[PDB]
């Protein structure tokens, strides 16, 4: 009922990796196009001219598989916002490099991660790269509810965390996106791959992403709690937002490692599916409405017109 | 030799330990696999031959970071999220997994073992901290201090209790886990690399993104050097009483430097990254350097 | 993209020419009694996803003829299937290169050039200025596979087609852009007004001094029907090397071959034809240093514009 | 054209500054017990109509120094220009050469390199990559006139230049590519929001190792009123020598010349900025191996749409 994917950091064998995580239930992969640690140089020898292939062979999957089973992700070492000139341009290159090995490989959607404010060179790449050759594929921009800095535990002694209820400063990360999509002028292959945290922010912090274009939904493993019976399930918080999600249709993606060992890794999307079924039936509106979701149609004229 | 038939390209570790034995731990990072990979080396000079080994083992992923556990033990940071133990067998011909824990949610980029030999100290991707105990084999803290990810931890050669670790949020925290508040922020460009000083448990060095080498005092006043033209890498001292501290980057290089942080030696043998350096116990002024070019120099430091 | 080498690996019969075609060189070029003396240098010059390559091994095989390989592709997506294939499969026999043929400094020289960068009008992916840019690093005995390529030309009258190239007006540009370039399209609905004649012709290597690639060509067509023309059918032949061809013409056409399909010059405006008119088209392949284009226009039986002056609505980016 | 240059020409507080330049580097190079040894290898490179020739004959002379000269020019026109005055007043002391300085191949290395493409936005003419392929033929201690050059940006509100910009919609292309395209304009309804800040830098001979001249510059503009950002006014600096200098950044402004107008990078937006706040200004200098174009964008206080990316609206041609 529900579309799932699995977000993977560690791929050994991309044929082993498809088959789990098919047998598990998901539809489709969140993984590396090349190793996340293997580090490239573009300008300083001798490390520029690093013999060898630089990623695994497209040959390894169908060109279906690619197309429809598997979304890339751009390497977490690839900054083009640094300070560091060398990083910067270093980084430009590479992101290219992957962004152009993504439309080789006819990837349906590709990860990029919006973990800062500044992510300006960051949209100039994307937008160059929009408007070089041609493709459909989708970039999802991977931003979180909550800064990563604002969820941290209250434990350096000599730098607590915010106490103070700041309106604006706990919408920031919508304005990471805002800023970012502004740049890019709006563009129809950039949307949000929201990511959901342990603690959930205020109501007002949520309803910013309403009306915005929310493709997937990551949900890590460490924000599920454990019932009596020992398998995982989400707070009423969460649960609330997951069926306000269903309502969208997005893609939910699981990331993380398994928490719950004792416990098959299906569980976690069996009880996205459990909340799927129970959820309040579509009426005679919803029912007949279901197609036409924010399809722009030209108001009837009957005088004018003969219908 | 009881072992794998071929190890991987990008040698990411290289630990001599108490008798002289070189232990190197691999990852392929290109082509079908990316897997790892570990081997030891009672004789330094054969290395990175496969046929000449001690003892060998392939891993399910890749070796981001690993150290020795004394003399028998090998602790792994390993990309699928788990810290694994390995453990050499009486014969120390084979390598046995003692646990292997899938705990973090992402890449474990660095390890440590802490004083007392039965703790440690991971630092990963997912932006967290966890100590571990090696004989329960189970994570006793779980800490996120950090908004970005781990780079380095390093725990402090004499006391249990106290690391250090660093990551791309731009902070250095200097830890005690006898604190409530256990991490404590140390007062411009990130922070990649940490080394205690061996002689001095209040003294530390840091390897930063540009390249910089800085001494840092815990008290205060700092003093650095540019000593590479890009990221810093690893920092590791010699075993001397007057301790001489080896750099390595990704400029191909390595370079020895006095305690001023002037340069006494310069190498650029590696054609690729250098990944770690390890001084021979032995002999003090030899110093095994590996790299992603797939070579293990060992270089002379007049001394 | 990968999808788009996959296709082309696709079409067995291709390959088997190429296979063949080697195979004849290597004989030629290497005596029985030299078989294991000489090492023949081969030079793939885009390698792709590497069938040629194999097409070559196959060829020294069946040959039982000794070949040192380069594999020379600029794509760096494909140079990641070409490495992984030769770390796998192939070894040090085959030497991956990462450049384009026309910068690349050879460190030996080749005694074949091989190639496969023909499309569908023959030089319209400018197969003369690469293999022009490649001549260099070739021996001064050497052979190019392919040796020679033709295009041809047929009027057609298709009101289905021109209706179709007439809906590819898009904003933002010329509204009759659309007209003033070619497309691929498997001709269904049409009728061929004339028998295909050669426009223009390729040999490699090329040793005219001061090689110009830019030509002008007048052909003239004898129509035995009334029709109205609504553009050109464009095909071409190539030598492999002898005897060994690929042809899309559709009176020599290679049978079972599906790699390319025809290619369609348009015209603005239909032009009326009687029966015992010649309709008289005239080619231009122009280039400057960073384009090279196509310009069309019928003469006779009236005279239409020139299409695509300056390259202005096409060009082909070198 | 001819009268494109003519205009130039008729600018004599920037060719003296030039003739000042090269009589100091003479003087510099070559001393008093090596005045008729030493002949100084001048290159003018992009020599127009020769004015500069002409002003390095007079600084040489004013030096009391020799010189052998040579006028490379790539416009065939100007070179006829040359040629003639060449035969006529000049002789063999001056070696017209008409060639691209990327291209030519020079049968002597120079001590002095003399140029004058520089624009309104400095290196909006590709002065960097035309001195880069130049640079082999310069001596390992040679000198470079212009030795270096900065550009200069400034936020301005005119609904009048704003409203100006708009009306250079045409068909057949963008709605806004008129937005995405600087403009060479005598500024005057207008009101410059916050003072230049120096925006990229060039210097020659360039002994950077991989000599690349693509830039980003982030700019922090505070604002101390309440205005509608409409675009960014372009200035430029240049060092000839020393203390030579030229510049049209107006607080730093040569007195008397007039040859170069300043450059204007409109948005497509106007934006709202309140007394306090900062403009955040970002500019890019892009290339590939046939353009060069700039990309821009505010930031603050509000976001804009990113000008010109991948130079859709507006390229420089290599
Ligand atoms: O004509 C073409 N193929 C015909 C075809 C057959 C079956 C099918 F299902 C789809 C298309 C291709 C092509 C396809 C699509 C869009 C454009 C083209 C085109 O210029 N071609 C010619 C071509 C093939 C080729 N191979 C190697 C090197 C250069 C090459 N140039
Ligand atoms: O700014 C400009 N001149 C200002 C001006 C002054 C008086 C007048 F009656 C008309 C124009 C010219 C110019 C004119 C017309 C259209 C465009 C431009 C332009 O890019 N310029 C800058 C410029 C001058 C120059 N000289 C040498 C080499 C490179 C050069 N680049
Ligand atoms: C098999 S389709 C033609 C192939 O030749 C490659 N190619 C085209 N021109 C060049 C060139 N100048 N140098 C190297 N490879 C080229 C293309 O990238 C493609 O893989
Ligand atoms: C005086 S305006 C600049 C002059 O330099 C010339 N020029 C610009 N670029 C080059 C080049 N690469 N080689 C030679 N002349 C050039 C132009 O044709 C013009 O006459």
């Amino acid at each position: 009922r529900v579309s799932s994917g699995r977000d993977l950091n560690c791929v050994p064998e991309i044929a082993d990796t498809l088959g789990a995580v098919a047998k598990q239930g998901f539809d489709f992969l969140c993984m590396p196009v090349f190793h996340p640690r293997f580090k490239r140089e573009f300008i300083q020898e001798p490390a520029k001219n690093r013999p060898g292939p630089q990623t695994r062979s497209d040959l390894l999957l169908s060109g279906r598989d690619w197309n429809t089973l598997i979304v890339g992700k751009l390497s977490p070492w690839i900054r083009p916002d640094s300070k560091v000139e060398k990083i910067r341009r270093n980084s430009e290159a590479a992101m290219l490099q992957e962004l152009n090995f993504g439309a080789y490989l006819g990837l349906p959607a590709f990860l990029l991660p919006l973990n800062q404010e500044d992510n300006t060179n960051l949209a100039r790449v994307l937008t160059n790269h929009i408007h070089t050759g041609h493709h459909s594929s989708m970039f999802w921009m991977r931003v979180p509810l909550v800064a990563p800095e604002d969820l941290r535990d209250d434990i350096i002694e000599n730098a607590p965390t915010t106490h103070t209820e700041e309106y604006s400063g706990e919408e920031k990360t919508w304005m990471w996106w805002h800023n970012f999509r502004t740049l890019c002028d709006y563009s129809k292959r950039i949307a949000v791959a929201l990511e959901i945290g342990a603690d959930l922010p205020s109501n007002h912090v949520i309803d910013r992403w309403l009306g915005e274009p929310i493709k997937a939904a990551i949900l890590p493993t460490s924000i599920f709690l454990t019932n009596k019976k020992g398998f995982p399930v989400l707070s009423k918080m969460h649960q609330r937002l997951i069926f306000r999600l269903l309502k969208l249709e997005v893609q939910f993606i699981i990331t993380g490692t398994n928490h719950h060992s004792e416990k098959e890794f299906c569980s976690y999307l069996q009880y996205l599916e459990y909340l799927s079924q129970n959820r309040p039936p579509p009426n005679a509106y919803e029912l007949f409405a279901k197609g036409y979701e924010d399809y722009l149609q030209s108001p009837l004229q009957p005088l004018m017109d003969n219908l | 030799p009881n072992a794998p038939a071929c190890m991987e390209r990008q040698l990411e570790a290289a630990r001599y330990r108490s008798d002289g034995a070189l232990l190197l731990g691999a990852s392929s990072l290109s082509g079908r696999c990316w897997a790892g990979s570990l081997w030891l080396f009672k004789d330094p000079c054969a290395a990175p031959n496969e046929g000449f080994c001690s003892a060998g083992v392939q891993t399910e992923a890749g070796v981001a970071d690993l150290t020795w556990v004394g003399e028998r033990g090998i602790l792994v940071a390993s990309d699928s999220g788990a810290v694994e133990l390995w453990e050499l067998d009486e014969n120390e011909t084979l390598i046995v997994s003692k646990f292997c824990k899938y705990e973090h949610d992402d890449i474990v980029s660095t390890v440590s073992v802490l004083s007392s030999g039965t703790q440690a100290v991971s630092g990963s991707k997912d932006i967290c901290i966890k100590v571990w105990d090696l004989a329960q084999q189970v994570v006793l803290s779980s800490y996120r201090a950090h908004a970005a990810q781990v780079t380095c931890v390093a725990a402090s050669p004499h006391k249990d209790s106290v690391f250090l670790s660093c990551s791309e949020d731009n902070r250095i925290l200097l830890w005690d886990t006898r604190c409530p508040k256990p991490a404590s922020q140390i007062g411009g460009y990130l922070p990649t690399s940490l080394a205690w000083h061996p002689q001095q448990s209040e003294v530390f060095v840091f390897g930063d993104e540009n390249g910089t080498v800085s001494l840092v005092d815990t008290k205060s006043c700092v003093l650095s050097s540019a000593v590479h033209s890009q990221c810093v890498t690893g920092l590791v001292f010699s075993p001397h009483s007057v301790p001489f501290l080896a750099s390595l980057s990704e400029d191909c290089s390595l370079a020895v430097l006095d305690s001023s942080l002037s340069e006494l030696f310069r190498s650029q043998a590696h054609r690729d990254f250098v990944r770690d350096a390890t001084w021979s116990p032995l002999n003090h002024s030899l110093l095994t350097t590996v790299g992603w070019d797939h070579q293990v120099v060992h270089h002379v430091v007049p001394t | 993209e990968s999808q788009t080498y996959e296709v082309f690996e696709k079409d067995p019969i291709k390959y088997s020419q190429y296979q063949q075609a080697i195979y004849k060189c290597l004989l030629d070029r290497v005596p029985e009694e030299e078989k294991d003396t000489n090492v023949q240098v081969l030079m793939v010059l885009g390698a792709g996803r590497g069938p040629l390559v194999n097409a070559s091994l196959r060829a020294a095989k069946q040959a039982d003829r000794r070949i040192k390989l380069y594999a020379v592709e600029k794509n760096p997506n494909a140079v990641v299937t070409l490495e992984n294939w030769q770390f796998e499969e192939w070894g040090s026999q085959v030497t991956v290169v990462s450049s384009d043929m026309r910068e690349w400094v050879a460190p030996e020289k080749a005694d074949i050039i091989v190639s496969e960068l023909l499309g569908s009008f023959a030089d319209n992916e400018l197969s003369p200025e690469c293999l022009d840019g490649a001549q260099h690093f070739l021996k001064d005995d050497g052979v190019s596979i392919p040796g020679e390529y033709t295009s041809f030309l047929a009027p057609i009258s298709s009101s289905k087609l021109y209706n179709e190239v007439r809906a590819c007006r898009e904003k933002d540009r010329d509204p009759e852009a659309q007209f003033e370039m070619p497309y691929v399209v498997r001709l269904h609905n049409f009728h061929q007004l004339s028998a295909p004649q050669p426009c223009f012709t390729f040999s490699h290597p090329n040793r005219d001094p001061m090689i110009d690639n830019n030509r002008y060509c007048t052909l003239e067509f004898p129509v035995e029907v009334n029709t109205v023309l609504h553009g050109f059918a464009g095909y071409f032949e190539t030598v492999l090397y002898q005897d060994i061809t690929l042809s899309i013409r559709p009176e020599t056409h290679s049978p079972g071959m599906f790699s390319w399909f025809p290619i369609l010059f348009p015209i603005k405006q239909p032009i009326t034809v009687r029966e015992g008119q010649t309709i008289c088209v005239r080619f231009w392949r122009c280039s400057n240093s960073k384009k090279v284009w196509y310009e069309w226009a019928v003469t006779a039986p009236v005279c239409s514009a020139i299409h695509n002056p300056t390259g202005r609505s096409y060009t082909i980016g070198l």
